[PDB]
């Protein structure tokens, strides 16, 4: 049987996986202590895709936690579900980050890659057959990119036959806090496109805008933001864990989503987001779901695909619906904007219907998108990289670590080579 | 003439059954009707407070 092992990297990913995991435990109805309370037969059955069974009916999460700063681990261990996570799975380092990409990629990783590889292969041999792996981290995250780029390279030759899902957050376009962050992102993405097959793009500014749009609660918590993305990541994973005539496996989806090899960056899309009075002012119907499902405001990933065109679109539907409403709704959407799709590929819509609703609503869905709206992102970072690399600011650290501008040359070039590739297909 | 009587007896009897039948799927389609629309609960509002 085919299962998944998760990887939790970077200090954001440390917050990402925590909320990501507790949702699943609450979804399957396990107590914080770990004693599962048998209530749903189906979730009792297909929990082995992610969790192993340990004694006393406790379901050990099959994730590995990695970092350098103990305070983050002490916090997450002290959380409501830190007891469910294994001290076996808490691998870390004795060093502070400096949030330097090179140190986590050349210096600190070297004496930690050995330990983490043993842990995962112990977990890999603990399981029977894998679809692959998924990673929670950030591309702009100083240390998470340090482990991520290294480990994905190592796991490539280790298991080049599995699903190497990646989940990273794009930093805020308006401000990056970290000033060497554009260096770190450019460094990471070069190996990312070289290595990964799947990548989710996430940005906080839209999340703040969504909070201003539907959450209408002034001051949220970053964990609430983590809940939103975890809800999305839950939705895409509800395919595998749940029955119903939907085709769930990722490369059943992936071959449907990617036209050409270097297309790994994909954008999410989610289903009803509702405000305080609209819960009792909304007639929850697939049309208004579909309308809301395809909203530029419902977008949250990077920026509006209104500026570009739509290469491939896939909406997975979770709940008690039928073939015809999604059949007519898709027929509705193509007739609305036929030109906004590329003439290159017609019928670029791929739909899945999960019949197992979430715990509280039935009419639900999720969207994964590949449009021509990523250009602005790295085009932005292009001026960032060129301007700072114009006068090599903050560079003596990397040379002190042992890094050269030569690595930067092909890194941006490979990035720029991707830019020409996106546009020349779509234009 | 007896056969003619039997034929219409069959026709009426079948007509008795289908009218009996016709009533249930009307109930059944109503069962279908109020089984799709959804409403979110407070379980979707508490977690965002944390
Ligand atoms: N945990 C957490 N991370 C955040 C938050 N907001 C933005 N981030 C960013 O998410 C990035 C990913 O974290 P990591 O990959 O663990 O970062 P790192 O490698 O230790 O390097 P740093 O940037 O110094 O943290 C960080 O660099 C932060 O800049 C937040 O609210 N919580």
């Amino acid at each position: 049987m085919r299962e998944i092992v998760h990887l939790q990297a970077g200090q954001c990913g440390n917050q990402i996986g925590a909320k990501f995991w507790e949702v699943i435990s609450d979804e399957h109805g396990i107590d914080p202590t770990g004693t599962y309370h048998g209530d749903s037969d189906l979730q009792l059955e297909r929990i082995n895709v992610y969790y192993n069974e340990a004694t006393g009916g406790k379901y050990v999460p099959r994730a590995v936690l990695v970092d350098l700063e103990p305070g983050t681990m002490d916090s997450v261990r002290s959380g409501p579900f830190g007891q469910i996570f294994r001290p076996d799975n808490f691998v870390f380092g004795q060093s502070g980050a400096g949030n330097n990409w090179a140190k986590g990629h050349y210096t600190e990783g070297a004496e930690l890659v050995d330990s983490v590889l043993d842990v995962v292969r112990k977990e890999a041999e603990s399981c029977d057959c894998l679809q692959g792996f998924q990673l929670t981290h950030s591309l702009g995250g100083g240390t998470g990119s340090g482990m991520g780029t290294l480990l994905i390279s190592k796991i490539r030759e280790e298991y080049p036959d599995r699903i190497m899902n990646t989940f990273s957050v794009v930093p805020s376009p308006k401000v990056s806090d970290t000033v060497v962050e554009p260096y770190n992102a450019t460094l990471s993405v070069h190996q990312l496109v070289e290595n990964t097959d799947e990548t989710y793009c996430i940005d906080n500014e839209a999340l703040y805008d969504i909070c201003f749009r539907t959450l209408k609660l002034t001051t949220p918590t970053y964990g609430d933001l983590n809940h939103l993305v975890s809800a999305t990541m839950s939705g895409v994973t509800t395919c595998l864990r749940f029955p119903g005539q939907l085709n769930a496996d990722l490369r059943k989806l992936a071959v449907n989503m990617v036209p050409f090899p270097r297309l790994h960056f994909f954008m999410p899309g989610f289903a009803p987001l509702t405000s305080r009075g609209s819960q009792q002012y909304r007639a929850l119907t697939v049309p208004e779901l579909t309308q809301q499902m395809f909203d530029a405001k419902n977008m949250m990933a990077a920026c509006d695909p209104r500026h570009g065109r739509y290469l491939t679109v896939a909406a997975v539907f979770r709940g008690r619906m039928s073939m015809k409403e999604v059949d007519e709704q898709m027929l509705n959407v193509q007739n609305k904007n036929s030109s906004y799709f590329v003439e290159w590929i017609p019928n670029n819509v791929k739909t899945a219907v999960c019949d197992i609703p979430p715990r509280g609503l039935k009419m639900s869905a999720t969207f994964i998108g590949n449009s021509t709206a990523i250009q602005e992102l790295f085009k932005r970072i292009s001026e960032q990289f060129t301007a700072m690399f114009r006068r090599k600011a903050f560079l003596h650290w990397y040379t002190g670590e042992g890094m050269d501008e030569m690595e930067f040359t092909e890194a941006e070039s490979n990035m720029n080579d991707l830019v020409s590739e996106y546009q020349q297909y779509q234009d | 003439r007896q056969q003619q009587r039997l034929l219409r007896e069959q026709r009426r009897a079948l007509d008795c059954s289908n009218l009996n039948l016709a009533r249930q799927q009307y109930l059944q389609k109503k069962q279908m009707n109020t089984a799709s629309s959804s409403q979110p609960t407070e379980d979707y509002f508490s977690q965002f407070n944390t």
